[PDB]
């Protein structure tokens, strides 16, 4: 159960990721004001989903640190393991919804720099194949946490104790760690768009 | 303003970059156990 501690630590970076989107929502909107409208081409339905999901993420951050101080108070008295793997569920869910909102925040950079600068250079042609290839990295990881949450939950009704619980573990800090090489691109096109107008 | 904004995301980029060293240096005594 060195578990508990790492997931408060993988829960803590999840956090430090919302804020870390938060930032580029907020890079994205103000780009998003000196080049466009609003009524048209899908942004007041990002405006709205962007509002959704960060709403949903909220949610599962409070669930999730309830969970975790349970998990807390729960270490010496055995009857665990159910707990853990909830939490493993929880993360993994916070995963997700983070996803959806990179997703989106990706769209919208791509939606800018289409209209003012040549998507050729070399330095978008390769945050166009790293955007595609760590997105890929992380729908499998997910594909595969999914897929370990499920064989976690069925073996906790007679395992006694699992790598399946530490292997997990693993999958979850993997695709972390893919989103915020996600997150340092969606920052990089910021900066490249922000440079080219403001 | 944009250079404040760019300030707290290479230092929450800090923190995070902190968490993923002691979630990875646990994951590797986990990895000990089992």
């Amino acid at each position: 159960s060195g578990i508990v501690q790492q997931q408060n630590n993988l829960l803590r970076a999840i956090e430090a990721q919302q804020h870390l989107l938060q930032l580029t929502v907020w890079g994205i909107k103000q780009l998003q004001a000196r080049i466009l409208s609003g009524g048209s081409g899908g942004w007041m339905e990002w405006d709205r989903e962007i509002n959704n999901y960060t709403s949903l993420i909220h949610s599962l951050i409070e669930e999730s640190q309830n969970q975790q101080e349970k998990n807390e108070q729960e270490l010496l008295g055995g009857s665990g393991g159910s707990g853990i793997v909830q939490q493993q569920n929880n993360l993994l869910r916070a995963i997700e919804a983070q996803q959806h909102l990179l997703q989106l925040t990706v769209w919208g950079i791509k939606q800018l720099q289409a209209r003012i600068l040549s998507g050729g250079s070399g330095g978008w042609m390769e945050w166009d194949r790293e955007i595609n290839n760590y997105t890929s990295l992380i729908h499998s990881l997910i594909e595969e946490s999914q897929n370990q949450q499920e064989k976690n939950e069925q073996e906790l009704l007679g395992g006694s104790g699992g790598s399946g619980i530490v292997q997990q573990q693993n999958n979850l800090l993997r695709a972390i760690e893919a989103q915020q090489h996600l997150l340092q691109l969606t920052v990089w096109g910021i900066k490249q768009l922000q440079a080219r107008i403001l | 303003t944009w250079e404040x904004w760019d300030x707290a995301i290479a230092e929450y980029a800090x923190r995070i970059e902190x968490l993923i060293x002691a979630a990875q240096e646990q994951q590797e005594k986990n990895e000990x156990a089992l």
